[PDB]
């Protein structure tokens, strides 16, 4: 709702000065460290007895 | 007689749809309208489509 409109805005080169609103939630979804991290280790260890 | 020149010179009419680099990306949507026009027009496809 405001960004992806935009990301083509940017690109057609219109006189658009851009909007940010400060509404994000990316970091938390995935881990910024390793990939994944709790789930490899949650797996790999499993078989450990 | 109109239908197969309608339909022959449109093959002319194609190559005029100059896409520009517009390097946001790369995806380049063409500039203008009537080099397809003088195409969709002799064919009556969907002009949006």
């Amino acid at each position: 709702m405001f960004v992806l409109e935009q990301e083509e805005y940017k690109r057609e080169g219109i006189d658009w000065v851009f909007i940010d609103f400060g509404l994000d939630l990316a970091a938390c979804i995935e881990l910024i460290e390793k990939p994944m991290g709790i789930l490899s280790i949650l797996e790999e260890e499993s078989m450990f007895p | 007689k109109t239908d197969v020149y309608k339909i022959t010179a449109s093959c002319m009419h194609l190559g005029e749809m100059k896409f520009k680099q517009r390097p946001r990306e790369e995806q380049a949507e063409a500039d203008g309208t009537e080099e397809g026009e003088r195409v969709a027009h002799l064919l009556g496809v969907n002009a949006a489509d």
